[PDB]
């Protein structure tokens, strides 16, 4: 939980412009990342957080490793929802970003929002699940996007990853209906999960 | 952006400093490195006055998976303005020896950073062509033969 | 109570009051970034000025070639200096005031020639132009000049 | 009048007024989000102003040359079509950096007369004929403004 | 003594050369203030991969013209690209004088001499460089006590033993009492050629 | 609210268009209205020949235009006044939705910190000119086409979809005059960017 560097992938899709959370879903994601950003920093002040997007023709880099909420919150508002999820290509980009860190004693975490159907195959993501625990990164999937017209397949990639690693992997289950997004992250583990050895 | 950028004047410093960046990072054997090129622009003659490495990372599984660090770019601009008020962002060098299609995507980053179409500068540091040690390229959008779309 | 909506109006009244205070701070941030940006520009164009580097003035003493021109320095000695591509040699001509680099000691650009201040006062009496009629009477005369 | 009170109970039902207040709590939260980003834009600016000034203070610190301003010559961008100069070349629209036209002619106490691109901190208002001025000793750019000098002849005039 | 005190052959690369000239020719009139970044090896060989112009100043050359914020800022970002190098001295322009160190330049020199005693101060005059070596020369403090007791030549072994100086004036006056002078060589590869 | 109207529309509609109504109500219940755009477009291909597209679209457009893209509202708009016989009728929706998008671009954009709305104006000005050509007011249409053309050159990132509409409106203009050469070159741009 503590001594950790997190690369967040905020999913920005054309399913976030809809009222599913007040006012629009997009705006509740700005509120919820501010929770994750500030919480981990308060619990260890050598914890820094980068930001990439699951939007665009390819994923882009919103922000680098940082202790500035000024820098994070500039990129959460000013990302656009005209993109599309690109989950596989986003997980690999994080792997490059978490290759280098500020302090090399910090744990590797990806926390990926899913707000939309997948564009990448299950099979590809099976094979990439084993690449994640080969590089001792834990992966946390925030689930509300997989249950808008699909049977959930995310449990599967979590289960494969999940070992004694350097961190716990977890599946957070969020209600995609209106019950306010920031709150739903708080009550699920996000500082209630404790890293494994 | 900017339209006038027709001929690219290239200081002898540029070819030698790109050459030095490649071999002082120990990026070799087609691990590419991306650094910025600074100079003057907004006019037909494009002077590249100075050049410096940036942090970059590349993947051999899919080649359209990479890291570019934006934070270093911001700090560079602040520092060098004082050195000479003749260095502003005019694009980025790509270390070569070849043009990729992956350099098409990386270009959209540099197009955002600076309001001109950004110069791509190939510095051939492996010198397998007897001419052209420098090639200059500006990404533009044009409608493309054989009934095809507006392509980059 | 009669209803618990009674109590809530006051809570709710805070929310209207908050919109008022915040809406003034949100315009005020946007005014600040404009104020500071003007200041940053004053300091930055000072940096630009330092890198501009001062210049020396001459006057073209006499043509010698369209390549080379003899200038009479205001600093002192006569020099033969070149020309650059930042000055037009279609507008260098004898007795045109020029400015030039100190570093290269080569014509940077044209300046319009000034004259000796005595001859300036003679031009300056000028009232910026007048009008056609300012003289009463003597109508026959006005035609002859015109 | 004012909303979220007893008067609005009469117009709009207790259920309806309460669901009107459920809308309002969400706008404070979005407004906050906007406000906190805007506050950082000020912070980043500020650092760079202080950073610039240290370079300028180095100049303003002593000794420095004393000079007088003979005349001021100011031209603007797009003088033909390009440039603040009166020459013919393509682009480089700038205030004084590559296209000079904002300038003071000063007479140095080093026995020159020199045409210097105009300084960004010194204004074209506080340069006019016969002003006494500082010019920086390291590079002749117009540094600062000095008071006027006086004599025993001036005293009597007061 | 405790050092060999033998004046180093200075190999400034062709990349570095181009930089150094550019920054001094720009800043005329003005003194430009930089640092030399390379790596010192042996007891007589310095290899200068790159140089840095630290931001220009209106105090001229002094110890009160070193800026440690600006110094560090350069350093931290070389590490991050992996191009890290360390100071081996510093350089500066005279905008219209010959090559010597003033007393005031000797004290700038002195700050680096604490860091390593093979600190070079290189003087560039770019109004008189129509050739790449001319009117550039490198100087290095000698121990003050070596002077009193006349051990001042001892740079005459581990070197070519040729020594081309320029000028009468300030040069011979500082050579005697402060520094030992030796020629700057310039080194290049065949890819650059 | 809107439930009765859809129910009247479905009864008028064929049994083969019946599941498409069912999906509009199904998706509405979920509270994803993007899924709703996808379905709506399908309906309007196969039911532009019935007069039922002229009432169906208004109900959705005048609530959502911010919970759905600008492309969606115009997508509907084009199909609705596609086969329409009264051009006075047609002109009035184009103006009402032009004014709507202008207002949208001042409010939503500050709060989200995202989302443009000035793209939507551009595409409406094409369709006003297209409507003018059909009245046999060829000349008038050409003055707005020059004005839009200038607006376009201000932009340094011009979309396919928008200029596809614009090259189109221009291609119709020349062949009404029977300029063969002018038509063919301008149509080659339309086809290629299609």
């Amino acid at each position: 939980m503590v001594l950790e560097a997190t690369v967040l992938v905020i999913d920005n899709s054309e399913y976030s412009r809809n009222g599913d959370f007040p006012r629009t879903r997009f705006e509740a994601q700005i509120d919820s990342v501010e929770f994750i950003f500030q919480a981990k920093r308060n619990s260890n002040p050598e914890n820094t957080v980068g930001l990439i997007s699951g939007a665009g023709a390819n994923p882009r880099v919103l922000s680098t490793f940082t202790a500035e909420f000024g820098k994070i919150l500039a990129g959460l508002h000013d990302t656009q929802i005209e993109g599309k999820l690109h989950m596989a290509t986003a997980l690999q980009i994080a792997q490059l970003t978490l290759k280098h860190r500020q302090n090399k004693v910090q744990h590797q975490r990806i926390v990926a929002f899913v707000c939309s159907p997948i564009s990448d195959s299950r099979d590809e993501l099976i094979r990439l699940a084993k690449t994640l625990k080969k590089n001792n990164v834990a992966v946390d999937i925030i689930n509300f996007g997989e249950i808008e017209q699909n049977t959930e397949l995310l449990d599967e990639f979590i289960a494969a990853v999940n070992n004694p690693q350097e961190e716990t992997s977890h599946l957070l289950t969020v209600t995609p209906g209106p019950r306010l997004l920031y709150e739903n992250i708080a009550s699920s583990p996000i500082i209630l999960e404790e890293g494994s050895s | 952006m900017s339209l006038q950028h027709e001929k690219v004047t290239i200081a002898p410093l540029v070819l030698l400093s790109a050459l030095d960046h490649y071999e002082r990072t120990q990026t070799k054997e087609n691990k590419r490195c991306v650094g910025v090129i600074l100079g003057d622009a907004n006019s037909s003659t494009i002077r590249v006055t100075n050049s410096f490495a940036l942090p970059f990372e590349e993947d051999e599984k899919n080649s359209d998976v990479w890291f570019l660090d934006h934070n270093y770019i911001e700090n560079m601009n602040e520092m060098c303005k004082k050195i000479n008020a003749k260095e502003k962002l005019i694009g980025w060098y790509h270390s070569g020896p070849k043009l990729r299609a992956s350099d098409l995507k990386i270009n959209e980053l540099f197009k955002k950073y600076t309001q001109n179409n950004p110069l791509l500068l190939i510095v051939d540091v492996k010198q397998q062509g007897v001419g052209l040690p420098t090639d200059a390229y500006v990404a533009i959008e044009q409608v493309k033969d054989d009934g095809t779309s507006t392509e980059k | 109570e009669q209803e618990a909506h009674n109590k809530a109006l006051n809570q709710f009244k805070r929310k209207l009051l908050e919109h008022r205070r915040y809406d003034d701070q949100l315009k005020q941030r946007r005014q600040n970034i404009r104020d500071l940006e003007k200041l940053y520009d004053k300091t930055e164009n000072d940096i630009k000025a330092l890198q501009s580097i001062g210049q020396l003035i001459g006057e073209v003493m006499k043509e010698l070639s369209e390549e080379k021109y003899i200038v009479k320095a205001s600093s002192g000695p006569r020099y033969i200096v070149g020309v650059r591509n930042s000055v037009d040699r279609s507008k260098l001509k004898k007795g045109v005031r020029v400015t030039l680099d100190i570093t290269t000691l080569t014509i940077m650009r044209i300046l319009p020639r000034e004259t000796d201040p005595l001859v300036y006062n003679m031009t300056s009496f000028e009232q910026g132009e007048i009008t056609f009629d300012g003289i009463g009477g003597l109508t026959e005369q006005i035609r002859e000049l015109r | 009048g004012d909303d979220e009170l007893d008067q609005e109970i009469l117009n709009l039902s207790t259920q309806e007024l309460q669901t009107r207040a459920k809308l309002l709590d969400n706008e404070i939260r979005i407004f906050r989000s906007e406000l906190q980003r805007l506050s950082h834009e000020n912070n980043v600016m500020l650092e760079k102003i202080k950073d610039n000034k240290e370079k300028i203070k180095n100049n303003r610190q002593l000794p420095y040359l004393v000079a007088n301003v003979v005349e001021v010559m100011d031209m603007n961008e797009i003088e033909d079509k390009e440039n603040s100069e009166s020459t013919t070349q393509g682009g480089n629209v700038n205030l004084d950096n590559t296209a000079v036209g904002k300038a003071a002619v000063v007479k140095t106490s080093s026995r020159q007369t020199v045409f210097l691109p105009m300084v960004g901190l010194v204004d074209p208002d506080k340069l006019k004929p016969n002003d006494l001025v500082g010019v920086n000793k390291d590079s002749y750019l117009i540094l600062d403004t000095l008071p006027s000098e006086f004599d025993s002849r001036v005293k009597a005039m007061e | 003594t405790g050092r060999d005190d033998t004046k180093e052959t200075v190999y400034i690369s062709s990349i570095a050369l181009l930089k150094m000239l550019k920054h001094g020719r720009a800043g005329v009139p003005m003194e430009v203030m930089g640092l030399m970044l390379g790596e010192f090896v042996d007891d007589y060989t310095v290899n200068v991969v790159d140089v840095f112009a630290m931001p220009q100043s209106g105090t001229g050359v002094s110890v009160e013209a070193v800026d440690d914020v600006f110094q560090a800022k350069m350093m931290d970002m070389l590490k991050q690209t992996g191009r890290d190098q360390m100071v081996v001295g510093w350089y500066h322009s005279h905008p219209g004088f010959g090559c010597w160190l003033s007393s005031v330049d000797v004290n700038t020199q002195k700050s680096f001499e604490q860091l390593n005693s093979r600190a070079v101060a290189v003087v560039v005059d770019p109004i008189q460089s129509v050739k790449g070596k001319v009117v550039i020369d490198a100087f290095r403090l000698i121990d003050t006590g070596a002077l009193i007791n006349n051990l001042e030549p001892r740079q005459t072994t581990s070197n070519t033993g040729l020594l081309n100086k320029a000028n009468i004036q300030a040069l011979i006056h500082g050579l005697n009492r402060h520094y030992y002078s030796l020629n700057i060589d310039y080194h290049k590869t065949a890819k650059e050629t | 609210e809107i439930d009765t109207i859809l129910s009247t529309l479905r009864m008028e509609a064929d049994p083969s268009l019946h599941p498409l109504f069912e999906q509009f109500e199904k998706f509405y219940e979920e509270k994803l209205w993007f899924q709703l755009s996808e379905s709506l477009t399908k309906f309007f291909d196969d039911a532009k020949s019935t007069p039922l597209r002229l009432r169906l679209y208004d109900n959705f457009v005048s609530k959502f235009y911010d919970k759905i893209n600008q492309l969606s509202v115009v997508k509907y708009l084009l199909a609705s006044l596609k086969d329409s016989k009264d051009f006075d009728e047609s002109l009035k929706y184009l103006d009402d939705l032009k004014a709507q998008f202008q207002e949208l671009d001042s409010k939503k954009q500050r709060n989200n910190g995202s989302k443009d709305h000035g793209d939507g104006i551009l595409l409406i000005d094409s369709e006003i000119a297209r409507t003018y050509l059909l009245k046999n007011d060829l000349v008038k249409a050409r003055d707005l086409l020059d004005d839009l053309e200038k607006t376009l050159d201000k932009k340094d990132s011009i979309p396919l979809r928008i200029t596809n509409s614009f090259y189109s409106t221009n291609s119709q203009y020349f062949k009404f005059k029977n300029d063969f050469n002018s038509f063919y070159y301008t149509s080659l741009l339309y086809l290629s960017t299609l």
